């Protein structure tokens, strides 16, 4: 071959090599989930404790954009760290010039032209990340996954990282169980179950669990972190399911 | 030999990153077909949804690139994305330039000569899609005009892309044969989803879900898509009779 | 400079005056202002003689470029809308005034275009210095369903006005007349209202008045072999 | 290899062998140890120096008047990123009046190390960096990756045998972090923690840098005869 | 301003320059030449806006002496005020323009022929049997019509020169406390030591 | 001031009957003081004629510009230049420089080779095409000589008695004008020949 | 990011030949034959219009293109390279030439403006040659009718008549015998059909082949009758009944 | 990224030699012959076509021989589409030398300055060089008659007769022999075609094969008259010097 | 100029002169002044016609582009574009725009942006050279949630006062509908409104 050295060189088979280990780079990082709520959106991440030395609950790897978007990526933390921090620019702008909220279903099409100028030309990396990323707006909610090609589309649920075998199949169980949509309130209890069944390979090391989530009754449209009494009610329901 | 590489002349003539993009369209198993009328031009498009998770409505191939010129992208869908981006830029600054609504043989010639330019640099790699306008013209009435990642294109009777285009293609050649003009006859639009749809049924040899399809009507003074029920309505009156 | 442009049922007229003039001096008695953007797009201009000759042909590239392009008949409304951005990039120092008349497949259409950038549609527009008593004439006579043959008579009648009551107009009146579906009929010098009365006794010289020092020849031509 | 030409490319497992080498240049670097508790932060260096006759190297910069950070690697690299922090301080002083938050200081050397191996023609940046300081929040001590990544950690090395140190200070780390009050015990937990690594090469009084800023200390550099009372 | 003289006899161009420079109510210094040598045969005198004048000088004398040494010919005459006349039009439509009036004058060796040539600031090159710029073609312009012959040998014209400023002498309103006379012919570029 | 009586200078361009004739005053002033009476206003390129009259700076920049862009147009298509043609290359070169003008007045003349037709232009300082079968003229006492050319001349003169006409018509304007004489310069041009006579005029 | 691409992808190679050039004529042999006879009064180009389905339309799209009212032009090779050369042809004689002269340039000086197109493609950096051979038929008042083949290195030569493609060795031989100086445009035209009917193996009418002439003016196209200074087209299209016309008077 | 595909063209090889001048000047031996020669009053210019048909146009045709401005004109050795870059510069520069100083260019400073183009190519920007070389006949009052010729090198030399193109070898040796300095434009006209009689590849020497040009003091006053010959003349002075 | 525009139960109807003049002298007597923008987000122009043309020209640009990306753009959208050129180049362009509007969600809606470059919503708007006129006439008759017959004759008298006093308004008042069923003109000639 030799159409793997460089990117965005075709193969006779049409594959994009460079573009296909990438994907690499993502099923080797940490794994992350999300629930599209009957009303919201609810965001997991599974952070691996690498040291007794890290400190408990402040390296968190849930970001927020704008005032109304969760984004949680698996992969290499930095090349993740750079895409946000330019999707916090293309939503200030879009604030700046329309003075309302940028859509969720638009800031989606800015996020991926941003990717997929990275498998155009020849001399930049393609991103080694896969970010799940939504929230609520006017229509509702909306979650989205992409890929380091620049495909994304909507998603009932989704999940990326190792363990994502794992929880397609499990967030599958909760979304034939309730096509009457699965309640804000439910679900913090449910991610946090799933995340701890999906751990099982993981299981060598001690993880933290951080949910966050966006949810139009509860926090009114904003993005918040759950936390204290309402993390610790579903940390107990995922100890009790797994024992 | 880097000409395997980058864009230029082989030894022997070709471009040999050229015929690849070709063969990297090709790939999603979708099938489209675009067929006129005598006041519309209608385009019925596969659609697949591979697991339970994905959303349906989302998943989609037909973009309004203005009020009136739809196009149906056939390839890998990050490509259609910037394909579909750029080519509504170019029909608001049309009209801001000159006035009046881009006609439809403009875009696809303008398209055309965007693609050229990525095989003659040697920095960007071709698109790797092939794009079908569909639109009621102002002037001439019911086009289509089908672009290639060479930079290739040229109107259109009736056109259809995809890896089992081989059976449509000789499907639409015997009906034009037979009825001896350049378009479905039939006046109302809805016949001619009717007949578009019966081709599909018999070339690839199965029957469609609503599910399964998404459909793209232009008529003068809209381009629309049908909804789930629309398309429900076709289904079962192609069932009656 | 008096400038008509008259609609009627089947196409459209207009019409202008031939005197430019620079200052109290009149340059030229003749030269016509009726220019052509298009094959069926004409206009006129009113203002800095520079300006309305050089800003036709910066636009007749264009539309003629772009007609080849998109390979159709190139519409009124090209022109119209890419003469305005044109002269509004520079903020109005361009001095030019135009009247476009023209037909295309749309229809007929005429246009008044100011210099900041300002457009007017209207069924019979004037511009010029002596457009005021071209004014009033059409106010008059103008109705609805103008055949071919009244509308012409009409857009030569105010150029008239135009000569009898203005300084700056004078000369002779060009006409040119657009239908829909023909070629458009320019009638060049299509009224005379004044000739030159003959001189009241010839002037010409005896030859060897005027006194002369030297004598010359200039070299116009390639050198030749010997 | 074949891959570890520039940094546009991942490796056909994903790897990026231009990142994991820079890595390795810390392992070539001097050990310095970091650790804090919640009213002082420290860090305890060994300076290292060429024959005889040479002077020993600086480790440790001070970055403002409650900001610092000390070097393990490619001094050249070290005084380009400590240069980017020094007028991000200021950048804050003057436009908000506000003492710039260590948190946020790490999120910004995330981003600068980034945009560096995507573009084709950069380096990565070989040096380590553990970053003290002491803001509205309290204490932070953070550990700089040149891959990109900033972790926040109660201590943590870097260097040649390091994990001599990570060892200690994990066993330690109930006791050390409980030395609230008294700056002299924590640099005494510090002085041992680096002891473990050392293989060779005795404390000496031009040896040893040890920087502590806290509560109610500026940020402030012990060198030459300072450090008598700790060793 | 300051009075510049030249004029061409059968065989030599003789310029004739003012010493005095004044600059504040004072005059601050009566002996500075107000002209360059640009090459071995051709002379340049200047004068015009205060301090311009030095700028323009040796600019121009630089280009002039990198083409001698870049080719090994002494540029014509002819050329040298072609070149000084192009500059001249540039600085106009510039920023800020450069009001300098210049009397070339040179003995083109090719011809054996002595030429003078007058640029006023504006830009306009004129062939002249003689020229001033200023007010001293207003006193003078109409004495050299009545003397001057082509035929005059140098110390013939010199003695018609002698006049010239004595007509200045009664009439002008302004000290120029004589002036230093150059000759260029073709035995080189001397100085005429006495008035 | 004003930009184009620093100098002053007339040109006056007569048709006739198959042949062309450009004339103009030699003088070339400073406001009062009279400069040079050498200066001509009247160039040549192949056999075109260009009158050029307006400051006197201009009147040298823009000949040497011209001659420099129909020297490369002789050797690419390997012809002079025809009149018709170069009056649209004079309008375009002026036009360029739309804002701070070149402050002139250019006059062509000449005979079209092809067709035998003669052919005169003028122009303003922005640039517009002044067309006329008659005559052109140009410069300061341009009010002059319009009143002075319109009595005078009577279409169709054999190239002698041309001659006469366009000399009445220059030396009147310049005795009646105060930035014009000393001598003047008039080309009588044919398809064969042209022939340049210089005129003895009064020096007051 | 730090684009490199300055160095150009030509290079000299060992033996004295421009490899990128000689690959590009290769892929110009593969084009589909194209011909030109210039005639006393006139000159034709015609090709033969490969349509790739039946369900294509091959009107829409043309071989033959307009680069002034008195200039067409035809071509051998890669279609798209084609298109945008027409565009860039069309362009530069207007800004270049037109404003500024107030005339569409004589053929002979487009020509050269067109080689100078070629020329910046094969010479600045990261580009490639292009793939096409253009015949450009044109006339202008001085030099007559005329006839010119432009390569893609740059080169341009004027031709009495000529042929580019497949069978282009069999067509240039067919015309030496056939031509001669006396040829009027009908009896040019007429060897223009059995020169392209060798070369063209399946359909032969006209819904198939294009030709075009520069030939005579015209006065019907002026589209603003009534001004004689003006003399309309010389360029006209033949459309698809007048080329069947000369197939009965075969 | 892109760092593979560098031809790295400028770099020098192990010998202390350019590769891509080697190559180039390799090159410019396959385009037809070009011979110079400088009598006491003009100067020849001789070129051998290449391409000829039957039915190529011949008459119009101008491929290796052209005017530069009144007193210069070169001949054409190899690629036609990279020199006519170099000629559009050549005049340009001409020009611009003109309205400068009111004179026409000297020969000496025209070639000067498309021999630092030249040279400038191979110094930077890692193109190819141009594939030409040119010999610049010319007139000017300094020094009278001159030649010149440039390579892709950009080094240029004074000749009173030279050759470029096929056979520089054989047709050097020739002109070595039969040159004289007291010799004049009409016996040089006849040295010029009896030199590309012996070297043509043609089986017979003709007159539709040739583009010839002299530079001649000759014709009216002291100015110059560059002729370039048309093809009617060149018949004529093929049967005046008994060729054919 | 004088220009309107109200809101009321089932939309907003917008209100405007024809008269369009350069000093004393009318130049063009019949000058649309109600523009569309989209296809239920009108505006009026009012000030220095080049200028107001050159804005609307640029806001009919980047909302056609708007809408092919996000979907349907609000009125409160349209009215921020206008905005965003009125006050980035308020040196110059000198422009007065009112941008009445109609959703499905929330019916009426008037902007109003004057000179500065300053949005406000307002239950009635009212701006040009004519406007100072009405100021109380508006103010006294306003009632909210008029019926449709009942807000065009308050338009219709409020316009019909415009244009007796000022001298710079005059002849036939256009006027537009927007509705959920669509967009209606109407015409009202000087017989219509000078006998009342």
């Amino acid at each position: 071959t030799g159409y793997d050295l460089s990117n965005s060189v075709f193969s006779p088979d049409g594959r994009n090599f460079q573009v296909e280990y990438a994907v690499k780079a993502v099923e080797n990082g940490t794994t992350s989930i999300g629930i599209k709520c009957n009303d919201g959106v609810v965001f997991a991440v599974e952070k691996l404790i690498t040291s007794k030395l890290l400190v408990p609950q402040k390296n968190v790897k849930i970001q927020v954009v704008d005032r109304h978007i969760g984004c949680v990526y698996s992969g290499l933390i930095p090349d993740g760290r750079h895409l946000v921090n330019r999707g916090r620019e293309e939503a200030a702008s879009f604030k700046k010039l329309y003075k309302t909220p940028i859509p969720i279903p638009a800031f989606a099409d800015r996020l991926g032209q941003y990717v997929q100028a990275h498998t155009l030309y020849n001399s930049v990396r393609p991103f080694g990340v896969s970010t799940i990323f939504g929230g609520v707006d006017k229509n509702g909610a909306h979650l989205y996954m992409l890929e380091p090609s620049g495909s994304y589309w909507g998603y009932k649920g989704a999940a990326t990282g190792k363990g994502r075998q794992s929880a397609k199949a499990e967030l599958e169980k909760l979304v034939d169980h309730h096509p009457e949509g699965l309640s804000a309130r439910e679900a913090v209890k449910q991610a946090a179950k799933i995340i701890y069944l999906a751990h099982e390979d993981n299981k060598e090391k001690d993880f933290e669990l951080e949910i966050s989530w966006c949810s139009l009754s509860e926090t009114n449209g904003l993005h918040k972190f759950v936390k204290g009494d309402l993390l610790q009610e579903a940390i107990d329901f995922a100890q009790k399911e797994i024992n | 030999g880097y000409d395997r590489h980058i864009t230029i002349f082989s030894p022997e003539g070709r471009l040999y990153q050229v015929e690849y993009a070709f063969k990297a369209t090709n790939q999603t198993n979708i099938n489209s077909l675009a067929v006129r009328g005598k006041d519309c031009t209608v385009v019925i498009s596969q659609k697949k949804v591979p697991d339970k998770l994905l959303d349906p409505t989302t998943v989609s191939y037909i973009f309004c690139i203005s009020r009136t010129i739809g196009m149906v992208v056939n390839g890998p869908i990050p490509d259609a994305r910037n394909a579909a981006l750029r080519a509504k830029a170019e029909a608001a600054e049309f009209r801001y330039k000159y006035g009046y609504d881009m006609p439809c043989d403009v875009l696809a010639k303008r398209m055309a000569n965007l693609s050229q330019i990525y095989t003659q640099r040697a920095y960007m790699r071709p698109l790797g899609v092939i794009l079908t306008f569909v639109s009621v013209d102002e002037e001439l009435g019911p086009s289509i005009y089908k672009t290639d990642p060479a930079g290739y294109y040229v109107g259109y009777k009736a056109t259809a892309t995809g890896p089992k285009q081989q059976e449509i293609t000789t499907n639409l050649e015997n009906h034009f044969k037979k009825s001896k003009i350049d378009h479905i006859n039939e006046e109302s639009w809805e016949k001619v989803v009717e007949f578009a749809i019966t081709h599909m049924i018999d070339a690839l040899g199965t029957e469609f879900s609503k599910n399964d399809l998404e459909v793209g009507v232009a008529t003068k003074d809209k381009f629309f898509t049908l909804s789930a029920e629309n398309i429900e309505e076709r289904l079962v009156a192609i069932a009656e009779q | 400079t008096t400038i008509v442009g008259v609609k009627f049922n089947n196409g459209v007229v207009i019409a202008a005056d031939t005197r430019s003039t620079q200052g109290p001096i009149v340059a030229d008695k003749n030269c016509a202002k009726l220019h052509r953007i298009s094959p069926k797009i004409w206009c006129a201009g009113a203002g800095t003689a520079a300006d309305t000759e050089a800003v036709t042909q910066l636009i007749g590239s264009n539309i003629e470029l772009h007609s080849l392009y998109t390979s159709r008949e190139p519409r009124v409304v090209s022109a119209l809308q890419m003469l305005k951005q044109h002269l509004f990039k520079y903020q109005g120092h361009i001095g030019a005034y135009l009247i476009v008349a023209g037909v295309d497949p749309t229809g007929s259409h005429l246009f008044s275009i100011h210099a900041h950038g300002s457009t007017d549609v209207g069924y019979y527009l004037s511009l010029g210095s002596g457009s005021l008593a071209a004014m009033a004439v059409l106010e008059s006579h103008w109705k609805q369903d103008l055949t071919k043959e009244e509308a012409i008579k009409l857009a030569s009648d105010a150029i008239q006005a135009g000569i009898w009551n203005d300084l700056g107009s004078g000369s002779n009146v060009d006409v040119c007349v657009m239908e829909i579906g023909k070629d458009a009929e320019y009638l060049r010098n299509y009224l005379t209202p004044n000739v030159r009365e003959e001189k009241q006794k010839s002037y010409k010289f005896p030859r060897g008045t005027t006194a002369v020092l030297k004598e010359s020849i200039v070299n116009i031509c390639d050198i030749q072999e010997e | 290899n074949n891959y570890d030409g520039d940094t546009v490319t991942f490796s056909p497992t994903g790897r990026l062998f231009q990142v994991e080498y820079a890595l390795e240049a810390i392992k070539q670097g001097s050990v310095t140890v970091g650790l804090r508790s919640n009213t002082h932060a420290v860090l305890v260096a060994l300076k290292r120096n060429a024959d005889e006759l040479s002077s020993y190297q600086k480790k440790i910069i001070k970055c403002d008047e409650h900001m610092g950070l000390s070097l393990a690697g490619l001094a050249p690299d070290a005084r380009v990123l400590s240069n980017y922090l020094r007028q991000q301080c200021n950048y804050s002083s003057l436009v908000f009046n506000r003492k710039l938050a260590v948190e946020r200081a790490g999120h910004l050397l995330c981003d600068k190390a980034q945009k560096n191996t995507q573009s084709y023609g950069g380096r990565p940046y070989g040096v380590g960096l553990l970053i003290i300081g002491y803001d509205k929040s309290g204490a932070h001590l953070l550990e700089f990756q040149p891959s990109g990544n900033v972790t926040e950690l109660y201590g943590t090395a870097i260097g040649a045998r390091s994990q001599g140190a990570k060892t200690y200070l994990e066993r330690t780390l109930d006791t050390f972090i409980k030395i609230d009050g008294n700056p002299d015990e924590l640099i005494k937990a510090g002085v041992e923690a680096i002891s473990q690594s050392l293989r060779d090469e005795s404390l000496t009084v031009d040896n040893l840098s040890i920087a502590i800023v806290g509560k109610d200390t500026p940020f402030t550099i012990y060198d030459g005869e300072a450090v008598a009372k700790y060793i | 301003m300051d009075i510049i003289l030249g004029i061409r006899v059968q065989d030599s161009v003789i310029l004739a320059s003012s010493k005095a420079v004044t600059r504040g109510i004072s005059v601050l210094k009566d002996s500075d030449d107000k002209t360059r040598q640009l090459s071995p045969h051709t002379l340049m005198s200047f004068a015009g806006e205060a301090g311009d004048t030095v700028q323009f000088a040796e600019y121009i004398q630089a280009n002039i002496q990198l083409y001698s040494i870049r080719e090994d010919y002494e540029l014509s005459p002819q050329a040298v005020s072609s070149f000084v006349r192009q500059e001249l039009a540039k600085s106009i439509r510039s920023r800020r323009p450069y009001q300098v009036n210049v009397l070339i004058g040179g003995y083109d060796k090719k011809k054996n022929k002595p030429e003078l040539y007058q640029i006023d600031y504006l830009g306009t090159k004129v062939e002249l049997p003689y020229g001033a710029h200023g007010y001293s073609g207003f006193y003078t312009f109409s004495l050299l019509d009545h003397h001057y012959r082509p035929d005059m040998t140098t110390e013939e014209g010199l003695d018609l020169l002698k006049l010239c400023v004595q007509e200045l002498e009664k009439r002008m309103p302004m000290d120029f406390k004589g002036v230093i006379v150059k000759i260029v012919d073709k035995d080189g570029i001397r100085q005429v030591d006495d008035f | 001031s004003d930009p184009s009586s620093i100098n002053g200078g007339i040109v006056v361009a007569m048709t006739g009957k198959d042949c062309v004739a450009i004339a103009c005053d030699l003088r070339l002033g400073s406001q009062s003081l009279g400069v040079s009476n050498k200066f001509e206003k009247i160039f040549h390129y192949g056999h075109v004629f260009l009158g050029i009259t307006g400051l006197a700076t201009d009147v040298t920049t823009l000949n040497e510009m011209f001659r420099y862009k129909t020297n490369l147009y002789k050797l690419k298509e390997e012809r002079a230049i025809e009149p018709e043609t170069f009056t649209q290359l004079v309008s375009s070169s002026l036009y360029e420089r739309r804002f701070g003008p070149y402050f002139v007045g250019p006059v062509v003349a000449g005979i079209n080779s092809k067709s035998g037709k003669p052919f005169i232009a003028g122009f303003d300082l922005i640039g517009c095409i002044d067309e006329a079968k008659d005559f052109i003229v140009s410069g300061t006492a341009s009010d002059q000589l319009f009143g002075m050319c319109e009595s005078l001349y009577e279409p169709n003169l054999e190239p002698e008695d041309l001659f006469e006409t366009i000399s009445q018509a220059l030396l009147n304007a310049a005795d009646r004008d105060a930035l014009s004489g000393w001598g003047a310069v008039v080309y009588i041009i044919k398809k064969d020949e042209v022939v340049k006579r210089y005129l003895k005029m009064r020096q007051d | 990011m730090t684009d490199r691409y300055s160095f150009s992808l030509t290079t000299f190679s060992p033996s004295g030949k421009l490899g990128q050039i000689d690959y590009a004529l290769t892929a110009v042999k593969q084009g589909v034959t194209s011909l030109g006879i210039k005639a006393t009064n006139g000159v034709v180009i015609a090709t033969e219009k490969k349509s790739s389905s039946p369900l294509a339309m091959s009107e829409t799209l043309s071989k033959v293109s307009l680069l002034t009212p008195d200039i067409g032009a035809v071509y051998s090779g890669m279609g798209p390279d084609y298109r945008v050369l027409v565009d860039k042809s069309r362009k530069v004689a207007h800004t270049s030439y037109k404003r500024i002269y107030g005339e569409y340039p004589p053929t002979k000086l487009l020509v050269s403006e067109v080689a100078k197109i070629m020329q910046e493609a094969t010479q600045s950096g990261g580009v490639r040659p292009f793939g096409v051979s253009l015949l450009i038929a044109g006339h202008d008042e001085f030099n007559g009718f005329s006839l010119y083949q432009v390569d893609p290195s740059g080169s341009y030569f004027p031709w009495k008549a000529t042929a580019i493609g497949k069978g282009s060795v069999a067509a240039k031989t067919f015309l030496e015998k056939r031509w001669n100086d006396e040829l009027e445009l009908e009896d040019a035209i007429h060897i223009a059909l059995l020169t392209l009917k060798e070369s063209v193996e399946g359909e032969f009418n006209g819904d198939t082949i294009e030709l075009a002439i520069i030939g005579d003016e015209n006065p019907d196209l002026l589209g603003y009758t009534g001004i004689p200074t003006d003399k309309g087209p010389r360029f006209r299209k033949l459309t698809s009944q007048e080329i069947n016309d000369r197939l009965e008077a075969l | 990224g892109s760092r593979r595909y560098d031809s790295r063209t400028t770099i020098f090889s192990p010998e202390g030699r350019l590769y891509q001048v080697e190559y180039a000047l390799e090159s410019i031996s396959h385009a037809g012959t070009a011979i110079g020669i400088m009598a006491s009053d003009g100067i020849v210019l001789a070129a051998e076509r290449k391409v000829t048909s039957t039915l190529l146009e011949q008459d119009t045709s101008t491929e290796k021989l052209y005017k530069l401005n009144d007193k210069i004109a070169v001949a054409v050795a190899g690629l036609t589409a990279d020199a006519e870059i170099l000629i559009n510069t050549a005049r340009i520069h001409a020009q611009n030398y003109l309205k400068t100083y009111n004179e026409d260019i000297p020969v000496e400073i025209l070639v000067r300055r498309l021999s630092d183009i030249k040279q400038g190519y191979t110094q930077h920007g890692g193109l190819r060089p141009f594939g030409v070389s040119f010999i610049y006949a010319g007139y000017d009052d300094r020094y009278g008659y001159q030649l010149y010729t440039s390579n892709p090198s950009g080094n240029y030399t004074g000749w009173k007769a030279i050759s470029v193109g096929a056979n520089t070898s054989a047709a050097q040796t020739l002109l070595q022999m039969d040159y004289k300095d007291d010799m004049k434009v009409d016996d040089a006209i006849e040295l010029a075609l009896k030199t590309l009689s012996k070297t043509t590849d043609s089986s017979a020497l003709t007159y539709d094969r040739l583009e010839f040009a002299t530079i001649r003091k000759g014709a009216n006053d002291g100015e110059v008259y560059q002729k370039i010959f048309k093809p009617q003349e060149i018949k004529d002075i093929l049967v005046k010097t008994g060729i054919t | 100029t004088s220009i309107m525009a109200v809101t009321f139960k089932d939309g907003v109807i917008l209100g405007a002169d024809s008269r369009t003049t350069t000093g004393a002298y009318i130049a063009n007597r019949v000058t649309d002044k109600l523009t569309r923008v989209h296809d239920k987000i009108w505006c009026c122009r009012s000030g220095s016609a080049a200028d107001t043309q050159a804005i609307a020209d640029i806001v009919q640009y980047h909302l056609e582009l708007y809408t092919s990306q996000y979907g349907t753009p609000s009125t409160e959208t349209a009215a921020s574009v206008f905005k965003e050129l009125c006050y980035e180049n308020k040196d110059n362009l000198t422009a007065g725009i009112i941008v009445a509007g109609y959703d499905d969600k929330n019916k009426g809606e008037v902007y109003t942006i004057p000179l500065g470059g300053s949005v406000h919503k307002l239950p009635y708007a009212i701006a040009g050279s004519g406007s100072t006129f009405i100021y109380g006439y508006c103010d006294k008759n306003f009632r909210e949630n008029m019926s449709k017959e009942e807000t065009v004759d308050f338009i219709k008298h409020s316009l019909s006062q415009a244009i007796k006093w000022d001298g710079s308004s005059g002849g036939v008042i256009r006027m537009v509908v927007l509705t959920a069923a669509g967009v209606e003109r109407l015409i009202f000639y000087p017989d219509e409104y000078e006998q009342l």
